[PDB]
């Protein structure tokens, strides 16, 4: 499958039980689409 | 026991030209190279052919 | 049948092997291949099955 | 390398010695929506072979729990405030304006809160908007003897 | 198996793990590395002799070939990160030169294979008569199509330059590894008896690999872990003397594994380092009449520290002492080999 | 032309491209390249 | 010794030769060994 | 390889404190306590210049530019 | 942005969360100690979201009389006076 | 909301309760007692000593030629680790290069050191003695050869105190005939929290003064045992005409918390070991940079400065 | 054993009567037991400790 990374995994107690850490390489490299509407144009502007 | 260091350093600076310092590594490799020596000498190939 | 048997570690470091070279490996294309020892039934000893 | 919390561990059945986990990312919005709602970690709190809970706090947290709940532990003002706050961590999780505390279990001649008082303080500061207080009686693991 | 101190205090599965996993330490594969064209070699920049060592470890002469380092391991569950078999790594020690791995990847290039058939030897290394790009080619590749010695390479960049004779247009092959590597030596492997062109190059890339979060470490009893957070040096615990323990192991990991041999090793190390001894730890020496623990403890109380091995440690972030004392030993952490390539 | 090293004898051999590689005195069949003067920077980390 | 000699049935002061001969009779067959080990592990688990 | 300047746990400098340690075992007939004359009181900065393999002097005898 | 007030502050500015950037326990702990010597404060504890990113969440709950900003100001002045006393005695010690 | 009414802040009472004494002070080591200070301030003083105060160190290293055995990145690292003697406040900070990166050096920011040694064969050696100090000239690349290069104004700025390496005898690399090292190291200012090589003081740490008190006075040979447990000097056997032998705690500052007694079966009743909660015993051993007096003074100075910083940036709001 | 420990030290070496490597294989008799045949083995490609 595309859009799916993989790594060896260390523990962290500080984040949450919900949340998961994501290293910078996965963040900067894992992409997903976002439609652009009236009210989040500002965010996508900053993004690009 | 104590750290053999002065022997280590003196073997490092000028390697021993007499005999390989740690003989038991050779006695560990002994099986293979002795089988091959027994190939060449001690008449192994000759008997076969 | 090699040119290193009995050579004292000085004559080894003067060549390009490491002092306590142990030898025992056939070299093939540069990847030192070796014959694992296997285990066989006992020689000549008439056993039951 | 990614980072997770101890809690989920006993579910994924990893020892975190250096084993590795696939991270996926559903692209569209239908998929991530149904995922976020049906399969959000807390919403899988009961393993479905039986009813018993499969998540939980683990080794350090549990024995330090036996050391904090124990009646022999007393905290002053400074340590109590600091510890309660470290437990809550409001802003990043959110939801609250100002934290509320309990009065000290023993007061004179020095003000010393007790540990179980702090576990109760946490249970309070996560109280829902208007839900009546919890009550429970159930056997612990460490036998009393 | 013999060179695992106190090998007779461990639950045999753990001695089995430590055996099978010591055979993969990132240790010194020898001393002649300039003349080894092997594919992937690992060298541990700063290894040192174990302070606890079974005398056979000197007899077989391993000291030529050390495997790992000696870390002041404080058994403690303080950071909170080091649970579930992981551990920590004191950042100051991690930057002052703890196990500082160096990978060697020697990749070879052979124009002999790529010629189709028929026409004679065609391709050669270098810059064919004609122009060459300036932007990266002339930066890296010297003049002979052989790269500058020691220039840092990034994935998208050439390593060797060869050209067909017919088209006369230089081809290129880039460094297909995805991690900044260096170049140490390039060997122009002559073909044979003689009278031939350079038909093979051998470029030995020296990747550098410091301990990155995930790089497994291991004591000599089966406690393979992960470097989890690289905790800052000032936020670590500390004793009445001042030594920040360099690597924090987890207490909840010793039961359910039966590696009490490791605690014994801690005692032995803190004894050996103090006086200047090399504590003999061959299996089966110390019998039930007098425990090994008692002997090493006599040694320690001689040196000045507590007799069970304990030591009083003040925490780092609060400044007050830990109510109960803590355990500090001197263990041998033969670093493992699984860090970034696998991950 | 470049400068190399005989692997065994260690002698500068100055071979030019499209040539018979060999040690001009040894008969050996391997040559290392030598590191020239080059300005590289490395952070002290 | 007590448990084993009891399972085979001979006394504790038994003759060594007859004891050994019985034992030899014991573990050529294999089911009697399961009996012996049941009894022996019984006594040992008691001691433990 | 070379002595690990600035020992791991503490921050003391021990670079120069090996070539003057080695010529104590060498010619003073002393034991491992020799290093105590060097000013190493802890036992972190003491498991550095005691049990360090100087594995360079066995490696520098490999110059390719031997000229011999 | 050294100190920025996080968005949970009550309108009365009675329960504010300072967020000091580029700082760790080194100042957080001692500042908390000095603040707790102040009677009119009800709650003052410090935390860190994640040690990698150097952000220290502070937090002060105060009595209705004085707002928390003035409390922090006085606490910082008091910590400075503490260091003043320490340096005074210290530099008196040696010649 | 409960304050206990004895925790009131009062600068006069605090300043009066505080006491400092300096046991020993040398050019390198300093041991002194602070007292009347709560734990957190001791933790802060220790932290600022280790982490926060600045000191020059070799950040960048430009190699022009390095054919030595030692890996190049290893050699740059190990050069960086050496310490340099220059009062770190005579310089400014280094504005780090964002894009637009080259023109980022000035005479106040960075100082340059340079070394170069080519190990050439020494022929005067009679026989084979691989010292190798005698077989080869310039064999061991020392630290003392890192000879500073003045950059303009600096030649008169630091004329009174030359910017030199702290220890002229550290080993940096090792050579044999034929190879060479040639490089220049750019040294800048640094804050220890980023990297350890900046931290001026190697070892700065404290102990809470132990307290030994004998509940029931021991007798006779047990006096020998009790003197023998703790290290020398801290336990005297009292010359008392009544009876024959007892033991009392002379001076505990030398003692370690080792807790040897409490293991004994018979002693456990007779002695406790506690800790004076407000007596703090600092030890600070410098590395090569500055007199530890200046270290501690500048450490509390740095705390003062960071408090001023947060104070002003608050005053803005 | 006797002739071997003689062969090590001073006594001259004649052809070894019984070679040290030999393992004399006495198989005792017993009911329902391994068949008893005295086994005097003298070949290589075995294990010897
Ligand atoms: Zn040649
Ligand atoms: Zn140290």
């Amino acid at each position: 499958v595309n859009y799916a990374a993989r790594s060896v995994i260390s523990p962290d107690p500080n984040i949450e039980t919900n949340e998961i850490g994501v290293p910078p390489v996965f963040a900067t490299k894992l992409t997903y689409p976002e439609p652009v509407t009236l009210y989040n144009f500002n965010e996508m502007r900053n993004a690009v | 026991m104590s750290f053999q260091t002065l022997e280590r350093e003196r073997t490092f600076k000028n390697p021993p030209k007499d005999g390989t310092s740690f003989p038991d590594l050779q006695k560990a490799v002994k099986p293979h190279v002795d089988s091959f020596n027994a190939l060449t000498n001690a008449g192994l190939l000759n008997y076969a052919v | 049948r090699c040119h290193l048997e009995g050579l004292s570690p000085a004559e080894l470091i003067a060549h390009k092997e490491e002092s306590e070279e142990m030898g025992g490996y056939f070299i093939v294309n540069g990847i030192e291949k070796l014959i694992r020892m296997l285990i066989l039934p006992k020689r000549n000893h008439p056993t039951a099955i | 390398t990614i980072r997770m919390h101890y809690a989920n561990c006993n579910s994924y059945n990893a020892d975190f010695d250096g084993d590795e986990m696939n991270m996926h990312f559903p692209q569209s919005t239908n998929a991530r929506s149904e995922a976020q709602f049906i399969a959000n970690t807390d919403s899988q709190y009961l393993v479905p072979t039986s009813g018993d809970p499969l998540r939980g706090l683990i080794q350090d947290h549990v024995v330090m729990g036996v050391w904090l709940t124990c009646k022999d532990t007393f905290y002053t003002r400074d340590e109590y405030q600091q510890l309660l706050f470290q437990a809550l961590k409001p802003d990043e999780t959110g939801m609250y304006g100002r934290i509320k505390t309990l009065p000290p279990a023993i007061q004179r001649p020095g003000i010393y809160w007790t540990g179980k008082q702090i576990i109760s303080s946490v249970l309070l500061n996560l109280k829902p908007s208007d839900r009546p207080g919890l009550n429970l009686k159930s056997k612990a693991k460490v036998p009393g003897k | 198996a013999n060179m695992t101190p106190f090998s007779d205090f461990n639950q045999s599965p753990r001695n089995m793990y430590q055996c099978q996993m010591g055979k993969q330490t990132m240790g010194t594969p020898g001393t002649a590395l300039r003349y080894r064209t092997d594919n992937k070699l690992y060298r541990l920049q700063t290894g040192q002799t174990p302070v606890v060592r079974p005398k056979l470890h000197n007899t077989y002469g391993l000291d030529h070939y050390p495997n790992g380092t000696n870390a002041v391991v404080a058994v403690i569950s303080y950071t909170g990160y080091d649970m579930e078999d992981a551990m920590i790594l004191n950042k100051s020690a991690h930057e002052r030169g703890f196990g500082y791995g160096t990978v060697y990847k020697g990749e070879s290039f052979d124009l002999s294979q790529k010629r189709r058939r028929g026409e004679p030897v065609v391709h050669h290394f270098g810059f064919a008569p004609g122009s060459t790009p300036r932007r990266e080619w002339l930066q890296k590749l010297d003049a002979d199509g052989l790269p500058f010695i020691g220039i840092k390479l990034e994935d998208g960049d050439p390593i060797v330059a060869y050209y067909d004779e017919s088209t006369g247009q230089n081809f290129i092959e880039t460094y297909h590894g995805t991690e900044p590597g260096f170049v140490d030596e390039v060997r122009l492997l002559g073909n044979d008896v003689g009278d031939s062109e350079c038909q093979q190059i051998h470029v030995k890339l020296r990747i550098t690999r410091s301990p990155i979060i995930g790089d497994k470490f291991s004591s000599r009893h089966g406690q393979k872990g992960i470097c989890s957070q690289k905790w800052p040096t000032v936020d670590m615990p500390f004793t009445e003397s001042g030594m920040q323990p360099d690597i924090i192991i987890n207490p909840h990991a010793f039961p359910s594994r039966m590696t009490i041999g490791m605690f014994i090793e801690s005692l032995a190390g803190k004894a050996g380092a103090c006086h200047g001894l090399a504590q003999d730890s061959t299996p089966f020496i110390y019998s039930e009449q007098q425990t090994a623990a008692d002997y090493f403890g006599e040694q320690l109380v001689k040196a000045g520290y507590n007799y069970h091995g304990n030591e009083p440690m003040y925490s780092g972030i609060t400044g007050q002492e830990m109510k109960a004392d803590i355990y500090i030993g001197v263990v041998y952490y033969q670093r493992l080999r699984h860090m970034v390539s696998d991950k | 032309t470049m400068i190399y090293l005989c692997a065994d004898c260690g002698a500068r051999n100055t071979i030019q491209a499209k040539e018979v590689i060999r040690c001009r005195e040894c008969g050996h069949r391997v040559m290392y390249k030598m590191r020239t003067k080059r300005m590289v920077q490395f952070e002290a980390r | 010794l007590e448990a084993a000699s009891e399972y085979v049935g001979l006394s504790t002061d038994s003759p060594i030769a007859l004891l050994n001969a019985n034992l030899e009779e014991v573990y050529r067959d294999d089911e009697k060994l399961q009996g012996l080990d049941a009894a022996m592990k019984g006594k040992m688990n008691g001691l433990t | 390889m070379i002595i690990p300047i600035r020992c791991f746990s503490c921050g003391k400098v021990i670079g120069d404190k090996w070539d003057t340690y080695l010529t104590l075992l060498q010619e003073d007939n002393t034991e491992g306590e020799a290093l105590d004359k060097l000013g190493l009181q802890r036992y972190c900065c003491r498991r550095m210049i005691l049990t360090h393999v100087d594995l360079i002097e066995k490696l520098l005898c490999y110059n390719p530019l031997s000229k011999q | 942005e050294k100190i920025i007030i996080l968005p949970g502050h009550s309108a009365d500015l009675t329960s504010v969360t300072f967020q000091i950037q580029k700082e760790d326990h080194t100042l957080g702990n001692s500042l908390r100690y000095v603040i707790m010597k102040n009677p009119e404060v009800e709650f003052c504890g410090y935390s860190i979201p994640h040690p990698s990113e150097a952000k220290m969440n502070f937090r002060i709950q105060t009595a209705p009389s004085t707002t928390a900003v003035d409390v922090l100001r006085k606490g910082l002045d008091d910590l400075i006076d503490l260091c003043d006393a320490v340096t005074e005695k210290f530099t008196e010690q040696l010649p | 909301y409960y304050f206990d009414e004895d925790n009131i802040w009062d600068l006069d009472k605090f300043k009066k309760n505080l006491k400092v004494s300096i046991t020993s002070l040398d050019q390198e080591t300093m041991v002194f007692e602070i007292s009347g200070i709560d734990a957190s301030i001791a933790n802060a003083f220790r932290r600022i000593l280790i982490a926060e105060i600045p000191t020059l160190a070799f950040e960048f290293v430009y190699i022009i030629n390095n054919t030595s055995i030692i890996q190049d990145e290893v050699l740059s690292h190990r050069i960086g680790l050496v310490p340099i003697s220059a009062d770190p406040d005579m310089f400014k900070w280094f504005q780090h290069p964002l894009p637009g990166q080259e023109a980022t050096h000035t005479d106040y920011d960075t100082v340059v050191f340079s070394l170069n040694k080519k190990c050439e064969f020494n022929k005067n050696a009679a026989t084979d003695e691989k010292d190798p100090k005698r077989l080869y000239v310039n064999s061991e690349v020392y630290s003392g050869d890192l000879i500073w290069k003045p950059q303009g104004r600096q030649e008169e700025r630091f004329a009174d105190n030359p910017i030199r390496v702290v220890n002229p005898d550290i080993v940096v690399a090792k050579l044999r005939p034929g190879q060479e090292i040639d490089l220049e190291a750019h040294a800048i200012l640094g804050i220890g929290q980023d990297h350890a090589k900046f931290s001026p003081v190697a070892t700065a740490s404290y102990r809470l003064l132990p307290t030994i008190h004998i509940l029931s006075p021991i007798e006779g040979e047990d006096a020998v045992k009790f003197q023998k447990c703790f290290p020398k000097g801290v336990i005297e056997l009292e010359e008392g005409p009544d009876g024959k032998k007892q033991a009392r705690v002379a001076d505990v500052r030398k003692d370690t918390v080792s807790r040897e007694c409490l293991r004994h079966p018979e002693f456990a009743d007779k002695v406790q070991l506690g800790r004076v909660r407000d007596h703090y015993l600092f030890s600070v051993e410098s590395t090569g940079i500055m007199k530890p007096d200046v270290l501690f003074i500048k450490s509390i100075a740095v705390l003062k400065s960071k408090c001023l910083a947060v104070k002003s940036s608050l005053q803005n709001i | 054993i006797e002739y071997a420990v003689k062969l090590r030290n001073g006594t001259a070496t004649e052809p070894a009567k019984v070679p040290l490597d030999l393992e004399i294989g006495y198989v005792p008799p017993s009911h329902n037991g391994q068949y008893p045949g005295l086994y005097l083995f003298s070949n290589p490609a075995r294990m010897v400790r």
